[PDB]
């Protein structure tokens, strides 16, 4: 019943059949096109459903409120950038790309369907599909050692941390009678408890996992580096926002939304996170791990972001997480047309490419500023905006600990500037002594860094946005 | 509470059915030659004996059909309770079965191509 | 105070004795296929409490799928990784298995605390015992998503499974 | 009890005691993964001493050993 | 292209069938046919 | 006559704690399947081994007892008093439990054919899905039966076993999906109830698909490659000597018993001479118990007259012509029937 | 026969397959704890099925999703660990430490 919020996942989900139908007749098609098409046409669709009609629910079983709407728009332009990048990075490898697709677009329909869910099986079963499908791309070129080695890692590892969060879940049925739901289990239990306390521990468990916080962080780095690399660009991305997605529509709304000690939980995990990953990703020499470290910092400031509810909080983790969304797929493409022409290889091997390409330079220049808090840039304005959220509500030594760590994340950022800048031709590597110089990543890299430099001084008509999303959180 | 009525069998059955083989079999050894272990324990490899080393040389070959067989498997079982309430259900539950069948053909049709 | 309860009980002292040493036996014994064989008994073994919880066709679907389909899976990989199981130890083998032990106890322990602390509500109505035309109810009235989406999920679990274990 | 599987060529042996009818032949196999790409075929085990036996046995002495080489037809040999 | 693959499909089916049946029927004829059997020990063979 | 009645009511008459009597009567009928067992056992091997003569000009056994009459007795009492082998580097648990791992369930299996109303054991609301689910039992009691022998030459065969086992379990899910349509469930008694004047009309091809998938069991010549005895002697039993082969021995014909009377009451029905039957008391209920058991078994005998005769009718195939019927002849097939025996119900209700 | 010791069990079954998982030498070998995991937790929803929300089960919906995905997750695990099986040639877990 009530089909009409699900068109968008179903048109999706048409789609990956069809890319797999095209992909087994000719064996070799124009798939990269109209799976960009059907992206646009499902975000197309959700402005009918935005703010039109009211907030409904499938059958109880899934509710499509703006917040759901927001969180789908942004994995599906997740999906988007990452298509557009992998479409000539694994075409260089001697792999197919159908079911590259297949898979990429399953992982897509599975967190476009977490993040307006409100039951726990239809939660447990959309969290599997990502995380499958997670599974398979990171492992998806297997000739390498360490493709494959990260694979079963992040595999056996989501795999406990979702069987973790399945006895949670079984708990949080049994406790409040039956309940499947997630409305009407935080309401019939709703008092402090030991077994409720333990259930909220096994299922933060199981979203620490997703959203890379530490210390359930040891998979990001490893797989960052081992896996493909636009994979991880969808990873990092998607699954943070399917994570935090369930983070508030299960502790706040089905779960309790009484039994406020989570927040607590958060603060330390955020704390850790903030002092593990800006301090550890500055002693690498690697991109990749640099990035997977930059994640987990990014996610600590999101996490005091979202652990100081007061209707700001919440939507400046959702419009930092807009603009993170950007501004790291625009790192990645830069990496990848770095890693694809010559280099295949690490930071060191950036230096003196003023002179060759210029265009990579200023693209993946912008981003990584960004990400580091520097003025008129989008990062910026998330990071302050943020700051006053939680500031507002009362967290202090978080603001400050944060606006430290970016300080100190500036520095493994600009190393990378410094390298493709300040370098001179006495000082270029072997890499970029033989420096060349597709067409779909191009157009991708400038959209994202116009975006990302210049969405935040255009932030108003994307604030109002977020805080017409957050009006039906509880708090 | 047990309101499953039609057991009390399975269970002595269970037993009665594990206690034919280790009885017709404990039935042999009260009246048998003993052991004979020099030269009777050797393995048989067509008279000759074996070459030695003794690998197999290992394929997918049955591999992937146990594969495919636990996906089809694990299908099947989202299908008894349908096919045993088709009578409550009627239309829209067979419009929304045949989807989950055709998905399931898809799947058939890539691992038959390949 | 009965016969019929009787039997229940000590088929679930029974049951749940071979469950607790064959789970010990897969994760203790040095070799791995006893290990596999030994899973195969704890899944007919909990196939076998499940009936008297009054769950039939969940427990003949266990015994359809995992030690039909999923041991079988495993006995077979594991013959396609036995290589005389040559491995030295380390000095630390003794240290893991202590951390991981007391952590173990611990969180069984905690659990129990749990257990026996809250005051469940055990709801006295006899079960029903239809419990498979109920699920079709169910895989199209409440839980259908999950139904629709576990379809494409097995598809894309093949499709991966079928394009990481090719042999290229 | 078990055989450590490895990544190399399996070498079988169809030795003289066939299930079968054709004769006593061992046919040392070796197989790359249900396949065949060669094998040793270790012929021998009738070889009884003919052509040394008939230096010392006229024609009509030895005739009747001539139908023990085709043992399915004895007359195109004698 | 694709209707040409599955009537080819239904006649090699339809053939097999059909040369199954054939040897069917022939054993189920071999099973009247007396046996030439010969009961040795009470039913000896003469010699030439 | 309700023997359970007056069973209980006549040893509740010298007393016993009538919970206790109906505790007592639970032993009678589960041997008397194992008595039928047995003896179906025994007569699927002399009906094989006379007319697999009768096929070639052949005589069977005369000399045993009349007329082979007591072959498998003499069969089954040497390999008990035959002696037991244990090789080198075998295992000595698992060598002794393959056989009965493989051989149990099929007896436990015999816990839902009914021979008659309320002439069975405990008819589960369950039944033909619990067959289908213990019959996937067998691959694990062949794998150990492979890996507990140091005969590569065994583990070789007995992989394969667990390759067709593995593969001719989901269209004989199918075919009995296509019955659980029409019944109102799955328990035998309701799949048979509905004949009352056979689904084998309504299901012309559902029939082809469950009866190859039952004779691929591992049991007969048109398969059979775990025991090929020409391509690779006796696959997994080349070691098992005594008692152990006759274990394998008995679960194959006894599983083929079962198949034969797994179809006579899914597609045919174990009553139902084919008139409306119950048209024409306890004299008469006695009558009619004998009919129907009657014409049980002659379908039953049917059947596996025609699975032996395919066994000398049907030369083997390697094992790609044999995969190549499991997921591209059966597989399709059995979807297809299932679609259109659903849309068949959707469309004419009546007549399912 | 109640609720209490099934939960008791289930837990028991948690505790020895974290036990598995932490000890494993192999990498097939800790499929078969998660395995174990999953199927505690599937007896603890058929317990709070039968006791606590019978009339309309609901676990045991919950648990034949389990069994489904669980069964999914192994199979492509398999598939991982067949495919490390020809770079490496080993499945010994502490063999594959890159990372210093």
């Amino acid at each position: 019943g009530t089909i009409l919020p699900e068109t968008i996942l179903i048109v999706t989900l048409l789609v990956v059949l069809l890319a797999d139908l095209i992909q087994g007749r000719q064996a070799d098609r124009w798939t990269p096109y109209f799976a960009i098409v059907g992206l646009g046409g499902a975000i197309a669709t959700m402005i009918p459903l935005w703010t039109q009609p009211a907030t409904i629910s499938f059958f109880g079983s899934f509710i499509s409120d703006h917040l759901s709407l927001f969180f789908r728009g942004l994995i599906a332009l997740s999906a988007l950038g990452t298509i557009l990048m992998s479409i000539r990075y694994v075409e260089q490898t001697g792999s197919s790309l159908g079911e590259f697709m297949t898979i990429l677009l399953t992982a897509t329909v599975g967190g476009m369907f977490i993040a307006g869910a409100q039951e726990l099986v239809f939660i447990f079963v959309a969290l599997e599909t990502l995380s499958i499908a997670s599974y398979l791309l990171t492992g998806y070129t297997k000739r390498d050692s360490r493709s494959n080695e990260a694979a079963l890692k992040y595999l056996l590892i989501g795999a406990a941390s979702s069987a973790i969060f399945l006895y949670g879940s079984s708990l949080l049925y049994g406790l409040s009678g039956g309940h499947t739901q997630l409305p009407a289990i935080a309401q019939a239990l709703s008092s402090e408890s030991l077994g409720l306390v333990v259930a909220l521990v096994f299922v933060i468990a199981g979203i620490s996992f997703k959203i890379s916080a530490v210390p359930f962080h040891q998979w990001t780095p490893d797989v960052y580096e081992g896996a493909p690399t636009p994979v991880v660009a969808f990873l990092s991305v998607g699954s943070k926002a399917a994570g935090f997605a369930l983070a508030i529509r299960f502790l706040t709304l089905a779960f309790p939304s009484v039994t406020d000690q989570w927040q607590l939980i958060f603060t330390v995990l955020a704390i850790l996170s903030m002092i593990l990953g800006n301090v550890v990703a500055l002693a690498q020499t690697s991109m990749k791990r640099m990035l997977a470290y930059s994640s987990i910092g990014q996610a600590g400031f999101v996490m005091i972001g979202f652990v100081v509810g007061t209707e700001a909080g919440y939507a400046s983790m959702l419009f930092y997480l807009l603009v993170y969304l950007f501004m790291n797929l625009g790192a990645f493409t830069c990496v990848i047309l770095f890693s694809l022409r010559t280099g295949t290889d690490q930071i060191s091997e950036y230096a003196g490419l003023y002179q060759k390409d210029p265009l990579l330079t200023l693209g993946l220049s912008l981003c990584l500023l960004s990400l580091g808090g520097i003025p008129p840039l989008a990062g910026f304005f998330g990071k302050i905006y943020l700051f006053w959220a939680g500031w507002q509500a009362g967290a202090y030594g978080l603001v400050l600990l944060g606006l430290l760590t970016s300080v100190i994340s500036i520095y493994y950022y600009i190393r990378v500037v410094k390298m493709m800048v300040v370098k001179e031709p006495q000082e270029m590597s072997e890499a970029v002594r033989n420096y060349p110089e597709l067409r779909p990543l191009q157009v991708g890299l400038v959209m994202t860094v116009i975006a990302t430099s210049l969405a935040g001084i255009l932030a108003n008509p994307l604030f109002n946005l977020v805080n017409t999303a957050v009006w039906d959180v509880p708090q | 509470v047990f309101v499953l009525s039609g057991y009390e069998y399975f269970l002595g059955f269970l037993i009665i059915c594990s206690l034919v083989p280790v009885l017709a079999l404990a039935a042999s050894a009260l009246l048998r030659p003993k052991s004979g272990r020099m030269i009777r324990l050797t393995t048989y490899e067509s008279g000759m004996e074996p070459i030695g080393g003794a690998w197999i040389q290992f394929n997918v070959r049955y591999y992937m059909f146990a594969l495919v067989f636990v996906i089809f498997d694990v299908e099947t079982v989202f299908l008894y309770p349908w096919a045993v309430a088709f009578h409550q259900l009627g239309l829209l539950a067979f419009i929304e079965a045949l989807i989950f069948i055709a998905i399931l053909v898809v799947a058939l049709v890539y691992a038959w191509r390949k | 105070m009965d016969l019929a309860t009787l039997t229940q009980t000590i088929t679930f002292f029974a049951l749940a004795a071979a469950v607790i040493i064959a789970a010990l036996g897969v994760v203790l014994l040095d070799n791995v296929v006893y290990s596999a064989f030994l899973l195969g008994g704890v899944f007919l073994s909990i196939a076998g409490l499940y009936i008297l919880m009054n769950a039939d066709f969940v427990s003949a679907a266990q015994i359809l799928i995992y030690v039909g389909a999923v041991n079988v899976l495993i006995l077979f990989a594991i013959m396609l990784v036995n290589k005389r199981e040559t491995y030295t130890p380390v000095p630390g083998r003794w240290l893991r298995q202590g951390g991981a032990a007391v952590v173990s106890l611990g969180v069984f322990a905690l659990l129990t605390k749990m257990i026996l602390q809250t005051p469940w509500q055990l709801s006295s109505v006899p079960p029903t015992p239809d419990s498979i035309t109920t699920i079709g109810q169910h895989f199209f009235s409440d839980f259908l998503l999950p139904f629709e989406l576990a379809s494409v999920l097995l598809l894309m679990a093949l499709i991966g499974a079928v394009v990481l274990a090719r042999r290229e | 009890p078990k055989i450590e599987t490895r990544t190399e060529p399996m070498v079988i042996n169809m030795g003289p005691h066939h299930p079968s009818m054709h004769g006593v032949l061992r046919l040392m196999v070796t197989l790359d993964g249900e396949d065949v790409i060669d094998c040793e075929p270790v012929i021998g085990y009738l070889h009884r001493g003919m052509e040394k036996i008939a230096e010392n046995r006229t024609n009509i002495m030895f005739i009747p050993y001539v139908s023990r080489w085709d043992y399915a037809a004895g007359m195109f040999n004698e | 292209k694709f209707l040409n693959q599955i009537t080819n499909y239904a006649k090699e089916a339809v053939q097999s069938a059909k040369y199954i049946g054939q040897g069917l029927s022939v054993t189920f004829d071999h099973m009247r046919r007396r046996p030439i059997t010969v009961q040795y020990p009470y039913e000896k063979l003469i010699p030439s | 006559i309700d023997l359970q009645g007056q069973f209980i009511s006549a040893l509740q008459s010298l007393g016993l704690s009538h919970d206790l009597a109906k505790l007592l009567w639970l032993p009678l009928p589960m041997l008397m399947m194992l008595i039928v067992a047995t003896v179906g056992v025994l007569v699927a091997v002399w009906l094989e081994r006379k007319i697999s003569a009768a096929v070639q000009q052949r005589i069977g056994p005369e000399y045993i007892g009349p007329l082979g009459i007591l072959a498998p007795l003499a069969d089954g009492l040497k390999l008990i008093f035959k002696e037991d082998v244990l090789p080198a580097n075998s295992d000595r648990w698992l060598f002794t439990l393959g056989p009965a791992v493989v051989v149990i369930p099929v007896f436990l299996s015999y816990i839902i054919v009914p021979f008659g109303q309320n002439l069975l054991i405990s008819n589960l609301a369950m039944g033909v899905f619990l067959w289908i689910a213990l019959s996937s039992i067998a691959p694990i009691g062949l794998l150990m039966a492979g890996y507990a022998s140091n005969n590569k030459y065994s583990l070789l065969g007995g992989l394969r076993a667990a390759a067709q086992s593995i593969s001719y379990e989901i269209p004989l899910a199918l075919a009995v999906l296509a019955v659980a349509m029409m019944s109102n469930g799955l328990g035998t008694v309701e799949i048979v109830e509905q004949q009352s004047q056979w689904n084998v009309w309504r299901q012309p091809i559902g029939f082809l698909v469950f009866w190859i998938a039952a004779l691929a069991e591992c049991e007969r010549l048109p398969f059979d490659l775990p025991e090929a005895e020409e391509e690779l002697v006796a696959g997994y039993q080349t070691e098992y000597a005594g008692m152990k082969f006759a274990l394998f021995y008995l679960g194959a014909y006894v599983n083929l018993v079962l198949s034969a009377l797994l179809v006579s009451v899914l597609y045919f029905g174990g009553w139902s001479f084919p008139i409306p039957l119950e048209t024409i008391n306890p004299f008469l209920q006695i009558a009619f118990a004998v009919l129907g058991i009657t014409m049980t078994l002659i379908k039953a005998y049917f059947f596996v007259f025609l699975a032996i005769l395919l066994r000398w009718t049907v030369p083997r195939v390697r094992i790609d012509q044999l995969l190549d019927l499991g997921w591209k002849f059966l597989l399709p097939v059995g979807l297809v029937n299932l679609l259109l025996t659903a849309g068949l119900k959707l469309a004419f209700p009546v007549a399912f | 026969m109640q609720l209490t010791y099934v939960l008791i069990l289930a837990a028991l079954l948690f505790c020895i397959g974290i036990y598995g998982l932490v000890t494993s030498r192999n990498a097939v070998r800790v499929l078969m704890s998660i395995e174990l995991l999953l199927n505690a937790v599937n007896l603890n929803l058929i317990g709070f099925a039968n006791y606590l929300d019978g009339q309309q089960i609901k676990g045991q919906v919950f648990a034949v999703f389990v069994i489904t995905v669980a069964a999914a997750e192994a199979a492509v695990g398999l598939a991982i660990i067949l495919a490390i099986y020809r770079n490496r040639d080993t499945v010994d877990m502490e063999k594959f430490n890159l990372l210093k």
